[PDB]
């Protein structure tokens, strides 16, 4: 039936359907089809069609983070001995009903981080995730003074896509590159972040100039900020601070070339430790530090 | 009843928050103690080995052996006379060498094993169960936990890696020879060492014994060792509710080098380890020994020579002290592997709640 | 090789009870094997394995109890609880346990010794013994006492069912020290012989007599061998001499 497909039908769609919730939502109808009442039968042929979705993926890290609080919504259903049929039905409906908590959520969010940003006040933000935007958006409709600065990205050109988006609100920007980001720590008030996971730890994963932002910020001891929505959330362990997984390069040093064809190769996705996060911002209440692990020991239960 | 008072060495005018003392030499003592503390009281008292771990498998073990001794008498009920009697192990054993926070919540979990077995039952049937229970505990809460620490750092360690250790924690010890042997890695070891004791030479003696690449070093020669180094595994003693990490000797000098040289710090615990005492210093509460093992020019530890040291209680001011039991401060380590899998060090208190 | 299912068919029901022993951990639960029913896996999830932290529990440890819920009777899947399993139904889920791991020894001694599949064997015994009879366990006791369920199918191996009744039926050593001073002493002797033997009584020293007396319950070569004490006091008084028994 698939799922790698039903997730590469969603092209032109996004926005709404958030990237890790349109991939749940593919796993609740891959489960409805062939009986749920199984549970050797089904949880296999899940679990098989995760690690597909697994060997499939290039640099994504969010897709098995969100497979995790699914199987543990399954497992919890049927955690009374209740009846083997109204226990499935509100398992089955809880795929759609997953879908529409992502809006409540950003909802809930986009009142709670607007305290955040204080009477006119310079912002740096770096990278791009749908509650921090949500979170500028839905403070110019408060009528809220603030001041916007754009950091040059470099995966597949983030910064100019950033830029395109707040010129479509109408709030004044300019281009920021990430080499001179240091020389802008003063004529900024807060550095905010969107990151693609954060930490057992307590530390982030995001993408390809992050923990410079978070170090520099660090000396300048100026706020530094992530705000996103509360399913990022993996038992990851980042040791030390280039160590991730990957399909891809880890460091690749080339031999003497002509014609220039292999060059680029650099640490696309990036650790940045506990320390260096001033606050951290879900719909699950307003926490940063121990926060995170206490929310993966109680998922967990381990 | 036991020697109290009267101590070798001056008292000290900096560091005297704890006990300097004792009997080593037995003279004079009570004809009731089971001899199986004797003898551990001997070991603990010039100890070599042992780290934290061992010290209470070994108390474990004794405790077992006493209930296999256990007759209970006709007069006097189990809840009698036992519990003073336990009293009077630990007294021996503080008069000995000061215990860990391992040893405490075992001596915890007897007395609440006390507790809840009521004189009733025979005295038989009571003692075959006890034992059985101790062996689940041990098996439970140290060797499967152990093994569960064993794949838990396998995962984490990338493949053909340095690895720079101390001490001589039982753990790190069966984690290296699992690298060695049953993954089969290039790993090359290297050891640290201090003065009091040789803990570290007896590791690289146990990883040459295995056949591991093994350098051998001194706290002094750090600055040219690491100018390599990928990680660092510390042999915890305890992690504090803090998070900070009551660790042995040099320990914390080199997470402090380690967190400046880029490389992470990794600690290996059990969830027994963890205590709800707090502290911020290496002067707080210290496990302070007498200076007769600094005498001697090292090289091994019996040597016996007429050097340029000797006299301590003559001499005018000549404090020779040295600490054994060091903290850590608690931003330099990284990474905790516990009955829990994983968790870091500024999320302490999620095991002691979670009981 | 340890292969073929306790029972008749090969899947499992709804309600029948069954013991594991764990293999695996975390995450679902546990893919594994069983000791009741077949050594193919038959998965479990956290929840039921719970009731009632965990990790110390069982893990891949011992045996455990279970009752069977859903089956695939198609490819091969099964599934387990825990929890359901009574307080009372516990006792007799540990017994059928002994009595399946009782069945699987005895049907291991007849693929050892004429070298032949052990699921030929667990076939051929498992239709008037398990499916007639009752269980395996009680015929093998009926047969033992009064053979009435071994004569009923006929066995191509005698041999193997020698071996077995053997097994489930030793020699305790024996000394004597005689010292006989005596006119006549070699008639004393073989007529000691000829009450004892008729079990293995041997000839090493002039003095020392080895005898080794067998028994079957292992507390009846007591009895023979107290009988045999008294047989050589009352042999030796009349002639006139003393012989020693240890």
């Amino acid at each position: 039936f698939n799922i790698t497909e039903t997730y590469l039908r969603f092209l032109e769609e996004d926005t709404e359907m958030t990237m890790p919730i349109a991939a749940i939502e593919a796993l609740v109808t891959l489960l409805r089809i062939k009986t749920p009442e199984t549970a050797a039968e089904m949880i296999n042929t899940i679990k098989s069609s995760t690690e597909e979705l697994i060997k499939s993926i290039p640099n994504s890290v969010s897709l098995r983070a969100g497979c995790d609080i699914f199987m543990r919504f399954v497992l919890r259903n049927l955690h009374l001995y209740g009846d083997w049929e109204n226990c499935k039905q509100h398992l089955i409906e809880n795929g759609q009903l997953f879908v529409s908590r992502a809006k409540k959520s950003r909802n809930k969010i986009a009142e709670i981080g607007v305290d955040f940003i204080a009477d006119d006040d310079i912002i740096l933000v770096h990278g791009y995730s749908r509650a921090v935007f949500s979170l500028l958006n839905h403070a110019a409709n408060k009528f809220i003074r603030f001041r916007c600065v754009v950091t040059e990205s470099r995966p597949s050109k983030q910064g100019n896509q950033l830029y395109t988006l707040l010129e479509q609100k109408g709030i004044p920007v300019t281009l920021i590159v990430d080499s001179a980001v240091g020389a802008v720590i003063d004529k900024v008030d807060k550095v905010f972040v969107g990151a693609e996971g954060v930490a057992e730890s307590g530390g982030i994963i995001n993408l390809v100039g992050t923990y410079s932002v978070g170090v520099l910020a660090h000396n300048a001891r100026k706020p530094f900020y992530v705000v996103t929505e509360s399913h990022k959330f993996v038992r990851m362990f980042p040791l030390s601070s280039d160590d991730l997984p990957m399909a891809g390069p880890p460091l690749d040093f080339t031999r003497r070339t002509d014609d220039l064809e292999d060059a680029l190769r650099g640490p696309t996705i990036d650790y940045t430790a506990q320390e260096y996060i001033t606050a951290l911002i879900t719909d699950l209440g307003v926490l940063t530090p121990s926060a995170v692990s206490e929310e993966l020991i109680k998922m967990w239960y381990d | 009843p036991g020697i109290s008072s009267v101590i070798p060495t001056v008292l000290e005018q900096s560091f005297d928050n704890s006990s300097l003392i004792s009997v080593k030499e037995l003279l004079l003592n009570k004809d009731l103690i089971h001899p199986s503390i004797l003898l551990l009281t001997s070991h603990l008292a010039h100890y070599k080995i042992v780290g934290s771990i061992p010290r209470c498998i070994a108390m474990l073990e004794v405790f077992q052996i006493v209930i296999k001794d256990y007759q209970t008498p006709k007069g006097t009920t189990l809840s009698r006379n036992l519990t003073s009697y336990l009293s009077h192990q630990i007294d021996l054993l503080k008069k000995a060498r000061p215990l860990s926070v391992t040893m405490g919540n075992a001596i915890r979990w007897l007395k609440q094993e006390i507790s809840l077995i009521d004189p009733s039952t025979p005295d038989k049937a009571a003692k075959k169960d006890l034992c059985e229970k101790i062996g689940q505990f041990a098996k439970e809460k140290i060797e499967l936990a152990d093994q569960l620490i064993i794949d838990n750092a396998s995962t984490q360690i990338e493949e053909s890696t340095t690895i720079v250790t101390y001490g001589s924690s039982k753990v790190l010890t069966e984690l290296l020879l699992h690298n060695a042997i049953s993954l089969k890695k290039n790993i090359k070891v290297i050891v640290v060492d201090s003065r009091p004791l040789f803990e570290g030479r007896k590791m690289a003696e146990t990883l040459r014994n295995a056949g591991v690449n093994v350098m051998y070093a001194l706290i002094t020669s750090l600055d040219t060792i690491f100018n390599d180094v990928d990680y660092v595994f510390l042999g915890a003693h305890s992690i504090l509710s803090n998070g900070f990490l009551y660790s042995r000797a040099g320990t914390a000098m080199l997470a402090m080098s380690a967190k400046r040289r880029n490389i992470p710090v990794l600690v290996c615990c059990e969830s027994l380890k963890f205590s709800q005492r707090v502290q911020l210093d290496s002067v707080t509460f210290n496990e302070l020994a007498d200076p007769n093992d600094l005498v001697n020019i090292d090289y091994e530890n019996p040597v016996e020579r007429r050097g340029n040291k000797g006299a301590l209680l003559n001499q005018f001011i000549k404090e020779r002290k040295f600490e054994k039991k060091k903290l850590a401060m608690e931003n330099k380590p990284k990474g905790n592997k516990i009955g829990g899998k994983k968790g870091s060090e500024g999320e302490s208190k999620d095991a002691s709640n979670e009981e | 090789t340890s292969h073929c299912r306790f029972y008749e068919n090969k899947y499992p029901e709804i309600d029948d009870i069954v013991m594991v022993n764990v293999q695996q951990i975390a995450e679902m639960g546990a893919y594994v094997k069983l000791l009741e029913y077949d050594n193919i896996e038959g998965m479990i999830l956290l929840s039921e394995l719970s009731r009632r932290s965990i990790q110390k529990l069982i893990r891949v440890g011992k045996n455990d109890v279970a009752v069977v819920l859903r089956v695939d009777k198609e490819k091969g899947y099964i599934d387990l609880s825990k929890r359901r399993v009574s307080s009372e139904d516990i006792i007799k889920c540990e017994e059928k346990y002994q009595k399946s791991k009782t069945v699987h020894s005895i049907l291991r001694y007849c693929a050892e010794k004429f070298q032949i599949p052990l699921e030929e064997l667990y076939k051929t015994i498992a239709w008037p013994l398990s499916r007639k009879f009752g269980h395996a366990y009680e015929a093998f006791k009926l047969s033992i006492i009064d053979e009435t369920v071994w004569e009923g199918i006929e066995p191509p191996s005698k041999d193997v069912l020698d071996e077995l009744k053997n097994y489930i039926s030793v020699k305790i050593r024996a000394d004597v020290e005689v010292s006989c001073f005596s006119y006549e002493g070699i008639d004393a002797i073989k007529d000691a012989l000829k009450s004892a033997e008729d079990v293995k009584v041997k000839l090493v020293a002039a003095p020392l007599y080895v005898l080794t007396t067998q028994a079957l319950d292992k507390q009846k070569g007591i009895e023979q061998l107290e009988s045999a004490i008294e047989k050589i006091t009352e042999v030796i008084t009349k002639y006139g001499g003393v012989c020693n028994i240890t």
